[PDB]
């Protein structure tokens, strides 16, 4: 009494239940560094212009 | 500052828009003036500076300069305008506005309180002076004369420029007042001896120092009448008000490393002045007078007191005066003779009285007459390096000697003796000629009624 897939059914996807748990870690990746603190806050103007040699702007 | 800088740049379509015929007329007209308009600089104080904004100052030191500066400009434009009266007009206005721009670039380099400014217009400078030098001088010789002058300036103040960033980077500012009020000790180092180098060597090219001094007898008699003014009137004296305005932040490393430049001075303004009684050229008898004067002036400055300084201020005003008459009437006698040779032309007081009066009046100003301003600079001078060290006497009184060995000499051979006979195109002087002389020499008679306003802003 077995019968034989028809095309395309092997290669269907299927899944499973399990009881072993999932890992959490697979690739054993310690900790990521931290990022650089991002920027915020509104746009002052610059404080007396381009501060380049005499230009007062 | 801005009152003389906007009319002094729109003094150029004033000599552009005018007609053909008129613009000699309107240029001497408007920058008379200018120069009465600059008799407001003199609102100084006895304890703080004349500031105006955050670009410009003019304390007591830079306002006599000013002064000259805008008063030498209408002396140019009516000495300069016989040379070039069957010149292209075009050619004629972009004289004018070589002039012009050459005036406005003095004018705000005088009242920068910033030094990197100071530095950019000092060598922006350079430009017109070099264009009216290599293009309006007569003879072959004004190509290397402009070559040799450029190129001294240039390889001497790159340095200045580098130390000048460096202490824009190391004080944290440039401005005149902030500098005045942050200054620290420099201490005993290679460093800080290189330091002192690169500070001081542009000024000792453009004072000019004996030993660097090749670029002037050349660029001082190649150049147009009005060149020459700019050259012995001005610029010699803006290179004196840039070594005035940087000692302040040599402390106290100059009170060693000044002692080869001051022997360098001291013996060479020996040198030159005898120079002077061995010179075949007049024109050339006058520009190392001028290196005289100016070493003077060095080892003034050098020694730094408050005798001294006001000493060199009035000195810059009066040889600047002096060198720029003296210079007139050279030309108005190379005008009149076709040659620059001093023996060609003699015995010119048989036929032209009144400007011979007027040469006897230069020379005694030349050596230093009393009351005269020239005489209070080199007699403050001489008491501030009899303080200094005492042979010095020796060195300063052989010149107060050799001086008046050439001056003399110089009055002697132009005015005196019986005149060259196959020289009969000696006109009658002008009316140009003596307004000119009367223009230079009335102001420096009538400074020596009310000195105090040319001593130095430490007066």
């Amino acid at each position: 009494g077995w019968v034989r897939p028809d095309l395309g059914e092997l290669s269907k996807v299927t899944k499973v239940k399990t009881d072993r748990p999932l890992p959490e870690n697979p690739y054993h990746s310690r900790a990521r560094p931290e990022p650089n603190p991002e920027v915020e806050g509104d746009l002052k103007p610059a404080r007396h212009g381009s501060r380049l040699f005499f230009w007062t702007m | 500052m801005l009152k003389y800088i906007i009319p002094t740049m729109m003094l150029m379509p004033l000599t552009w828009l005018s007609k053909n015929s008129m613009i000699w007329i309107n240029t001497t007209l408007h920058s008379l003036l200018i120069s009465l308009t600059s008799l407001l600089l003199l609102n100084q104080f006895g304890d703080n500076s004349l500031n105006f904004s955050l670009t410009f100052f003019s304390d007591s030191l830079s306002t006599p300069l000013l002064i000259l500066t805008m008063w030498l400009l209408p002396l140019m434009l009516m000495a300069s305008q016989h040379h070039l009266s069957k010149e292209n007009l075009a050619r004629k206005k972009l004289f004018i506005s070589m002039l012009i721009l050459l005036q406005l670039f003095l004018i705000m380099t005088f009242t920068a309180t910033e030094l990197i400014f100071f530095y950019i217009m000092f060598e922006a400078t350079l430009v017109p002076t070099l264009i009216i030098i290599t293009r309006w001088g007569n003879q072959t010789e004004r190509l290397n004369a402009g070559l040799y002058f450029l190129f001294y300036t240039l390889a001497g103040s790159l340095p200045l420029l580098v130390a000048l960033i460096y202490i824009q980077n190391t004080m944290g500012s440039l401005n005149f007042l902030i500098l005045q009020y942050w200054v620290q000790p420099m201490p005993n180092s290679w460093s800080n001896t290189f330091m002192w180098l690169a500070c001081m060597m542009a000024f000792m090219v453009k004072m000019p120092l004996y030993g660097l001094h090749l670029w002037l007898p050349k660029a001082h008699v190649e150049a147009p009448i009005a060149g020459s003014m700019v050259l012995a009137a001005i610029l010699l004296k803006l290179g004196g008000y840039g070594m005035m305005r940087i000692t302040l932040l040599l402390n106290p490393i100059t009170d060693f490393m000044a002692y080869p430049f001051i022997m360098l001075s001291l013996w060479g303004m020996i040198m030159t002045s005898s120079i002077c009684l061995r010179q075949t050229d007049l024109k050339s008898l006058i520009a190392y007078s001028s290196v005289s004067h100016m070493a003077l002036v060095i080892v003034a400055i050098l020694i730094q007191t408050p005798w001294s300084y006001m000493g060199a201020t009035a000195l810059m005003i009066a040889h600047g005066l002096t060198s720029s008459m003296l210079f007139c009437l050279a030309n108005s006698n190379y005008e009149r003779v076709h040659s620059r040779t001093m023996i060609l032309a003699r015995g010119l007081q048989t036929l032209l009285p009144l400007m011979a009066a007027w040469w006897l009046l230069a020379s005694l100003t030349n050596l230093a007459l009393p009351p005269s301003i020239n005489l209070i600079g080199e007699l403050f001078v001489v008491m501030s390096t009899f303080s200094w060290s005492n042979i010095t006497i020796i060195l300063m009184g052989l010149n107060m000697v050799i001086t008046a060995l050439y001056s003399l000499y110089m009055l002697i051979t132009t005015q005196r003796g019986k005149h060259t006979h196959h020289i009969n195109n000696i006109l009658p002087s002008f009316t140009r000629e003596n307004a000119l002389m009367s223009l230079h020499m009335l102001p420096l008679l009538l400074l020596s009624l009310n000195p105090k306003i040319i001593l130095g802003p430490l007066y």
